[PDB]
């Protein structure tokens, strides 16, 4: 029931009715959440009276002592959440003028006093929410000049009145929010009277096209920059909807979840500069060629799930006329995730210039094959990143990417691709760095496959079922700057020695879950297959779960830089001696769930020089002194981290020591 | 004579010392070939000296068989004390058992004996022989039960442990089959029975030898009893020169007949019924039939006889050494000896002798010549016992009847045992 | 409408050859892979491999490789599975299944009828059985052994033998007939008995007589040893 | 003296062949019947096969019938045993002996050679364990089955239904929770490690055993049986 | 009526029919005791039938050898074609390798041969006659090796397989013991030696008979080189032979066995333990047997009756039980291919040179020591290069000379062991 002291005081879930009085004086932070308090023991706090932080959570207090604030004048922040008080006097706040932040959550304050906040001026943020009110009155005269953030969510204000807001004339609110407060009418001139309002947030308030157009008129010639409005049942718009808004300078907008239906032509012609624009979770069936006329200054557009769901019975066919984007001359980021566009036309993206990033994941209901001119419309823009996952593509023809010159990232994974790479499909690419092709059906490799892309740096082929991979000229040969390669889960059978030759910049390799056990077995005709030579840069190597049972000593001859190596899930029992000698700097190892019985220092001679982590959790140990002695002694005398050392490391071979913790000799 | 003219086995002393030296050298240096050529020398050399000694003792020449008995006892005593080395025993065993010289000996004697008889008198003498042994069995059983009552031992134990094993054929037949029948019927332990039977029968065998030796002088004292020849009271062509060839033909016949009998008794006709036939019972009948066929010339018949005599008078002392060494374990006799066993086993045999003699006289056979053949050749231990008994009393012309009385009697005894085990309990 | 038909069931003794044919019609058959699945009696399913009829590229599970092969012929629309060493414990139901395959969001399998293969060992028995009795006998130097052996039927003409085998060595003959002795054996071993019961006694144990003894019969064309009993010192 | 020395191989795969040979020096090899005898570790002896002189008669033990061949060549005093399609449980020491009939049964023995059969382990095998091993209920009941995977397999899972006599032949979920067209009233869900199958209300036909497979590796692995819905 | 009365092994035909039906029955039912009693029956029957065919043949009997050679050929062919059942092969090898009947046979022949020579003749022979025999062997050896170098055959082959088997006592005693010694000392196979020696021996037998007549014609053309059937010249004989008792009971024959076995035991002991190697070489015990029996004859312990006793026994083994032994010899020794491979022109000419070399050596050695040369050849080089005692009544009958039968007997009987001793020495020395 003690409280830990780390320059802060934690009192949570102690369900104690009285504050602790044993707290050291020099601490300045107290936490009283998940506890019940009745009244203010100014005495207990006066013991320290140096706290600058103070929070009481889920606590119901009927009243507050006016004298504690002079008792503790060093306080800066206060949180009152789920507090039973609903009518407070300025008398309590006579000496509380040194606060900077005040939270009043879940208090059900039906009515405000006359001037309860006149005394204080130094606070910055004051949020009141989950309270029942009907007026914006908070003070008889103008005061509270130094407040920036005011929150009035979850309240019952009905109509804005200019006389209500006259107090903040001397100040300028940075961002006000009135969400979840059903409002119907606006007094003319109310926004002008209060002063400059940079950011206005209204959400989940029913307005409708008629009332919103009235609102747009009220906001003319006001110092607003961020207008957010959501869940307002804005089905459709006309040009007159935002006519009055053209007399200001906005920079951001929000129309999410408004279930918008149709936009008329030139509806957004009143907004010259609008840096950001969100448009998602709405139901549009048809986009007109001039519906987007007027947007010169736009940098970031979002269209995720902003179109009608396809339905054959409905035959909705959400369709876009081409040349509809020819007005966004400054766009740099576009999104079209999770729509049902039927296909790509020949002039869909005509006009875009500063485009740099385009995502089309799960966008088209039916895109079966890529043609000569499927991307002809995108000729004239410097596109860097393209995204084409989850589109059930089925086959790619040659000369498909000729248009994209500056492209450097291509993602085609998670599709339905089976064909033979003739090598002509990468024809136009010039500066690509990475290509993803994981999670597809099958590819057929040839010698003349990747010769057209010598600048590649990343290649992911995970669960792809490669065919004809063991050709005499290695199909990976033309690549030379490659650093990362993945071939996991493909269940590969055989490999030639020279499949990795002429590659020196390889950093990571990964071959887990493949079937390569046969090759390394000594009885193999032609001897063991050495596919690892000349790799003078390897850092991480993974060979989990291949079925190995025998390791020739001559495999890690060239591995001068190995840092992490994994060999779990195999069937290793007795690795040969003096195999890890060349490994100068090894910082990890993994041999879990193998069939190793005994540990000897000759094999683990240079391996155990300095390790950061080790893992040999499950093995059938023979805990007898002939070999296990080195391990038991070394474990006691070494500081290399071995998690779960006590429990999982067990032996059973000595019948007497069957199921015995090897930790205790 | 002279101290240098005394002859040992027809050899002068200076020559005999030459062989004695060789025997001693072979013993002390421990070198000996373990086959025929290294087994005949030992047996010849030992037998010669110990059979020449045994005919010159004062009391041991008349009442007990001079040569054939002393060698028989001395060899067993030698093996008892461990005087013999391992290799000498292993070579004598090779000559006597593995190569089966004994079977060859018996076959030669039988063939030589039957062919020389007149064809007209074969069956007439045989038709009366069978009831004599039946009379002898009853004569034995009466005395057995009487002495058991005197000792108070229950009659069932007597008839199950003493009388039947004594009257049995021997170890090969009459020891194992009795164990099998007893264990199968009474369901009690088997291994224990075979231990006591194998001792009781040898104890009876020794007394059989001694009593058969006494009968010779008994018959000498009273001439009207012993016929000294054929056992029938009522009975009381020429050959050219015999060259070597008619001696070898007699050896070819003696090994063809045995092969035929073996084939018949192993594959063709194993058993007439409850009686299982030993493969010497057939051989007598086969040779008799061959004689009745008249296929053989009168010169072959005379030729076989000479080979029989050669085997019977020179190579006899050789056999006794092997018989003593192999088929007589004095250890069990010593371990299982007691007063009661000796008394009962010495009364049973004399009871059988009286019974067989009386039965023989009822049907006109010579009493003495009929007690040796039936009742003594019955009580002893199979073929070896037959040879020792017949050699002690110097009657080797009767080997034909001994095999009958042994094998056929054994079969009858097994039948009787099969009946009586169930009947008495 | 798609169909898969296989050949009828059959039974073979341990043997070197079997072929199961899977025939399907109603579709191209040159655009879909074909796979093979085996279910042991009353057990779960197991995977073996698949083939692509277009160009005869094959992939196997690790276990089945080296004893099975898969091939197919386009002209007849047929696929073949072949066994090279049939053996025991391979008796199970066999299926061929078409597989509508891509990365995600498809119908991964659509099966066929199934074939049954049974590998009968074949009739045997008819062998006289030998049973040792005093297993693991324990004694001290100076006493007797008295082992025992018992047979199912009557061994004809007393054909039986006893060996011993010291650890890490070949056996050695002791009693070649039921009663006789080999050349080298001493004069304390002895055996007896006939019919269906036999014994073997050692009169006086010695330090070098501690090993395991067997029981061998050779009457018919089918020799049959028994198990061994052990003689060690407390 | 009499000596018989034999030599051969060891460590063969579960399918393959091998040859053994032995040489005789001390006696007349010709005119002698010969035998092969094997002994498994810690086990009793066992007969294998035998041959006359001239190879006239050959007999085999029943266990090795049809897979073993025996022959001899007199001029080199050598005896061969040929093994084809060796399998497991034949690992043992092997002896060659001489059979001498009545005059000694098995007089001369060799030293013996050792043969062992390989037995490797499985490779890629993400393990999947079903939870309720069996479940019995009545018409109109809601049931729930559970599947657990060793490692993370994301949204790549499917369920099958096998009637007691016929082939499974019925996938029910293409991916996790996507029906294959025909059936109704079925449902599934889950992601990552664990997954769940629930039926709203049983029907007379829905009395069989189910299954679940994964598809994150080209070496597919089916479930270890599944709840047998009965009664 | 040849169908009734014709004799086979001294038996009328119907009796042999009964003796053969038994063998056929035994073969059919596959029942046979494996011991002496089982072996002798099936050896006696087969030998008896197949010896008569060989003996009663026009050219075979007088020249090739007749009864014994046919038997061991027919038996070997039966083994080769696989007629015998396994049980019969075992029952034949058992009495020949485990019961060791062969050693008994050889011992009895050697003892009977050497113990029968008269003591005075043996003592007198050590001065004049034995050296001619030795010089004959020496003379033949050099001719043999000289002609061998012509045809490119190495020395160790000629001296070991060609010149020694010729100067033995035939295959009965002189070609089987040689094979036993060859297998014992050297250690290789013995089928080869016997198979390739028997052919050369039988070949040289012919040239002996042929050269007899040529020597007779030469002795007719020239005069001084010959005598008139008189071995020695300018000598007189006054010796009166002692008389045996004239009756030989069975007891003496039995005594014959005792001496025969005992000498074997003594030789075995001395060879194995007392004097394993007098020089670098080691002596096989057969040579010790020969020396011991010779010494026993020299000392004079044995009575004149016992001497004749061992002769009657050695005639029972060598006339009746030989046809039994040849079946075993055929089964265990013969290799049929070697006999065929060893018949060629070179083998004929070599054997024809060796004999003339022996004759020349004996002739030149006789003249140094009194005897007439031409009659010192017939009794020292021709009478010795034969099939033992079988051909001595043939060679002398080819000429008109019968008075030299005693010298012929001495040659065969006593030189049957000298060559054995020399063979032991040479086998030891060369390899
Ligand atoms: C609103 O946008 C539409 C989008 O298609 C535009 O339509 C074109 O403008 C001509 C003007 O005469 C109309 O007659 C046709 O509907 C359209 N022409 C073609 C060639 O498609 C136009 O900006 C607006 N709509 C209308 C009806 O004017
Ligand atoms: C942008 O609009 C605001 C609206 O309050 C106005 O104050 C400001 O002067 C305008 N800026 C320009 C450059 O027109
Ligand atoms: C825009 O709205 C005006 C009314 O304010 C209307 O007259 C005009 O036709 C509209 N222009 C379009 C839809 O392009």
């Amino acid at each position: 029931k003690c409280t830990v002291s780390h320059e802060v005081a934690d009192c949570s879930h102690l369900k104690l009715t009285q504050v602790p009085d044993d707290l050291p004086t020099n601490i300045t932070v107290l936490n009283l959440t998940h506890n019940q308090l009745r009244r203010l023991p100014a005495a207990n706090f006066t013991r320290y009276s140096q706290l600058t932080s103070l929070d009481v959570g889920f606590n119901t207090i009927s009243k507050l002592e006016p004298e504690l604030c002079q008792k503790l004048p060093m306080l800066k922040v206060l949180n009152l959440q789920h507090n039973e008080l609903s009518q407070l006097s300025d008398k309590t706040f006579a000496f509380c003028t040194n606060l900077t932040e005040l939270h009043l959550m879940s208090n059900s304050i039906q009515k405000i006093k006359n001037n309860p906040f006149v005394k204080q001026k130094n606070l910055i943020t004051l949020d009141l929410s989950h309270n029942g009110l009907s007026s914006t009155k908070l003070g008889t005269q103008v005061q509270l000049e130094n407040l920036q953030e005011l929150l009035l969510s979850n309240n019952k204000i009905q109509a804005l009145k200019s006389e209500e807001l006259d107090i903040f004339a001397n100040s300028s609110l940075k961002k006000l929010e009135l969400s979840s407060n059903q409002i119907k009418e606006f007094s003319p001139g109310c926004f002008h009277a209060i002063g400059r309002l940079f950011g206005l947030f209204l959400n989940n308030v029913q307005l409708g096209p008629s009332l919103t157009e009235k609102l747009c008129l009220e906001l003319a010639n006001t110092s607003i920059r961020n207008l957010s409005l959501s869940n307002s049942q804005l089905s459709t718009t006309s040009n007159t909807t935002f006519l009055g808004l053209k007399w200001t300078n906005l920079t951001m907008l929000d129309l999410s979840y408004n279930n918008l239906n149709v936009v008329g032509n030139d509806s957004f012609a009143w907004l010259p500069q609008l840096e950001y624009f969100f448009l998602e979770y709405n139901n549009i069936q048809h986009l007109f060629s001039h519906s987007l006329h007027g947007l010169f200054n736009v940098r970031y557009l979002n269209l995720k799930r902003s179109f009608t769901k396809q339905s054959i019975s409905l035959a909705s066919l959400p369709k876009i006329d081409d040349f509809s984007f020819q007005w966004l001359k400054c766009l740099e980021h576009l999104n079209m995730e999770d729509n049902d566009i039927p296909g790509i036309k020949s002039n869909m993206f005509t006009g875009l210039i500063n485009l740099k990033y385009l995502s089309l994941s799960n966008s088209f209901t039916s895109l079966r094959t890529l043609t000569n001119e499927t991307f002809v419309s995108l000729a004239h823009s410097p596109l860097h990143i393209l995204n084409l996952t989850k589109n059930k593509i089925s086959k790619i023809e040659s000369d498909a990417f000729s248009w994209l010159g500056h492209l450097e990232v291509l993602d085609l994974g998670l599709n339905e691709i089976g064909q033979e790479l003739t090598g002509q499909e990468w024809r136009g690419l010039e500066n690509i760095f990475e290509i993803y092709l994981s999670y597809n059906k099958y590819l057929q490799l040839t010698r003349n496959s990747f010769a057209l892309v010598p600048s590649l740096q990343r290649l992911m082929l995970r669960r792809v079922a490669l065919k004809n991979v063991d050709s005499s000229p290695s199909p990976f040969q033309p690549l030379r700057n490659l650093t990362i390669l993945d071939l996991s889960n493909n269940n590969i059978a055989n490999i030639n020695d020279d499949m990795l030759e002429g590659l020196e910049k390889l950093e990571i390799l990964d071959l887990q879950h493949n079937n390569l056990a046969r090759l390394w077995k000594h009885a193999n005709p032609g001897g063991p297959i050495y596919f690892l030579k000349g790799l003078s840069h390897l850092h991480i190597l993974n060979l989990e779960s291949n079925g190995f049972d025998e390791i020739p000593v001559e495999v890690f001859k060239d591995l001068f830089e190995l840092k992490i190596i994994d060999l779990g899930l195999n069937n290793l029992n007795t690795l040969p001696a003096s195999v890890f000698n060349n490994q100068v700097s090894l910082k990890s190892l993994n041999l879990q769930k193998n069939l190793i019985t005994s540990v000897e220092k000759k094999v683990f001679g240079p391996a155990f020089r300095n390790l950061t982590e080790l893992d040999m959790r499950f093995n059938p140990f023979d805990c007898t002194c002939e070999s296990i002695a080195w391990f038991v002694n070394w474990i006691n005398e070494t500081h290399t981290n071995i998690p779960e050392l006590s429990s999982h490391y067990l032996c059973n071979t000595p019948p007497h020591y069957h199921g015995f913790p090897v930790r205790l000799f | 004579s002279d101290l240098l003219g005394f002859k040992i086995f027809g050899m002068p002393l200076p020559l005999y010392a030459f062989a004695l030296i060789t025997l001693l050298l072979s013993h002390f240096y421990n070198a000996l070939p373990t086959d025929i050529v290294g087994g005949f020398a030992i047996m010849f050399i030992i037998g010669a000296i110990f059979g020449e000694i045994g005919k010159r003792l004062p009391i041991f020449n008349k009442y007990i068989g001079g040569a054939p008995v002393m060698i028989f006892l001395v060899a067993a005593y030698f093996v008892y004390a461990g005087i013999f080395t391992q290799k000498e025993i292993d070579a004598i065993s090779n000559v006597m058992d593995k190569s089966n010289f004994l079977n060859l000996f018996i076959a030669v004697l039988i063939t030589g004996a039957i062919l020389s008889v007149n064809r007209r008198l074969l069956l007439k003498s045989l038709l009366g022989y069978i009831p004599t042994i039946l009379m002898g069995i009853v004569g034995a059983s009466i005395f057995g039960i009487a002495i058991g009552l005197v000792f108070g031992i229950p009659v069932d134990r007597i008839m199950m442990l003493y009388v039947l094993p004594i009257m049995g054929g021997g170890n090969g037949a009459g020891a194992v089959p009795l164990s099998e029948i007893y264990h199968s019927v009474t369901g009690r332990s088997r291994e224990e029975y075979y231990s006591t039977a194998i001792a009781i029968l040898t104890i009876a065998n020794i007394f059989a030898i001694v009593f058969a030796a006494v009968l010779d002088i008994i018959g000498k004292k009273h001439t009207w009893l012993s016929g000294e020849g054929e056992l029938v009271r009522k009975a009381s062509e020429k050959t050219g020169q015999i060259t070597h060839r008619e001696t070898a033909v007699g050896l070819v016949l003696s090994t063809t007949c045995f092969l035929l009998a073996y084939v018949v008794a192993k594959k063709i006709l194993p058993s007439i019924g409850g009686v299982a036939i030993h493969y010497f019972a057939w051989m007598v009948l086969i040779v008799a039939a061959l004689n009745a066929s008249g296929l053989c010339s009168p010169e072959i018949k005379a030729g076989a006889k000479r080979l029989s005599d050669f085997f019977s008078k020179q190579l006899l002392w050789v056999l006794m050494v092997g018989v003593g060494v192999c088929y007589t374990d004095l250890q069990e006799i010593i371990n299982a000896i007691t007063f009661a066993n000796v008394v009962i086993a010495a009364i049973i045999v004399i009871g059988a002798v009286l019974g067989a003699a009386i039965g023989g006289w009822l049907m006109g056979f010579f009493p003495i010549e009929s007690a040796i053949t039936a009742g003594l050749c019955m009580a002893n231990r199979g073929g070896s016992g037959d040879l020792e008994v017949l050699s002690a009393c110097n009657r080797m012309n009767l080997i034909s009847y001994a095999q009958i009385s042994s094998r056929l009697g054994g079969g009858i005894v097994l039948v009787i045992a099969s009946i009586v085990f169930g009947m008495m309990i | 409408e798609v169909q898969l038909v296989q050949s009828g069931a059959e039974v073979k003794k341990p043997g070197e050859s079997l072929k199961i044919s899977c025939k399907g019609s109603g579709y191209s058959f040159t655009n879909y892979w074909v796979g093979w699945v085996r279910q042991m009696p009353g057990k779960g399913l197991e995977w073996m491999g698949f083939i692509d009829p277009s160009d005869s590229y094959t992939n196997y599970a690790d276990s089945v490789k080296g004893r099975f092969t898969i091939s197919a012929d386009k002209s007849i629309s047929t696929a073949y599975l072949q066994m090279n060493c049939l053996t025991a414990s391979d008796t199970a139901m066999y299926y061929c299944a078409r597989e509508l395959y891509q990365g995600y969001m498809d119908t991964f399998d659509s099966w066929g009828q199934g074939t049954l293969v049974t590998v009968s060992s074949g009739g045997g028995g008819s062998d006289i059985v030998l049973t040792q009795s005093p297993a693991t006998l324990s004694l001290s130097p100076g006493e007797r052994a008295t082992l025992s052996c018992r047979a199912s039927q009557s061994v004809s003409s007393n054909y039986l033998a006893w060996y011993q085998q010291k650890p890490g060595q070949a056996p050695r003959l002791l009693i070649y007939d039921s009663s006789s002795r080999a050349t080298g054996v001493p004069a304390r071993f002895s055996g007896s008995g006939s019919g269906t019961d036999f014994t073997l006694t050692i009169s006086s144990l010695e330090p070098e007589d501690f090993a395991v003894y067997y029981c061998h019969q050779y009457s018919d064309i089918s020799p049959t040893f028994g198990q061994g009993t052990k003689v060690e010192i407390k | 003296e009499v000596q018989l020395v034999e030599s051969g191989g060891g460590l063969v795969q579960p399918g393959g062949s091998l040859r053994l040979s032995c040489a005789a020096s001390g006696f007349t090899f010709r005119n002698s019947a010969m035998h092969w005898v094997r002994q498994a570790p810690g086990k009793g002896l066992e007969w294998v096969s035998s041959i006359w002189y001239s190879g006239s008669n050959t007999y085999y033990a029943d266990s090795v019938k049809g897979r073993f061949t025996i022959s001899r060549d007199n001029s080199k005093n050598t005896l061969y045993l040929q093994m084809n399609c060796l399998t497991a449980e034949d690992t043992a020491v092997y002896y060659c002996a001489r059979f001498a009939g009545g005059w000694g049964a098995y007089d001369v023995w060799g030293q013996g050679t050792l043969v062992t059969v390989s037995s490797g382990g499985g490779g890629s095998d993400i393990q999947m364990t079903q939870s309720p091993s069996s479940l019995s209920a009545s018409v109109g009941d809601r049931v729930t089955i559970t599947a657990r995977a060793s490692q993370s397999i994301g949204l790549y899972l499917a369920w099958y239904q096998q009637k007691p006599g016929k082939a499974p032949k019925l996938l029910i979920y293409a991916a996790s929770s996507l029906q294959s067209g025909v059936p109704s009233r079925f449902s599934g869900s889950g992601s990552g490690t664990d997954f769940t199958l629930t039926i709203s209300s049983l029907q007379p036909e829905d009395f069989a055993t189910y299954y679940c497979q994964q598809g994150n590796t080209l070496s597919y692995t089916f479930g270890q049986g599944t709840k047998v819905e009965i009664k």
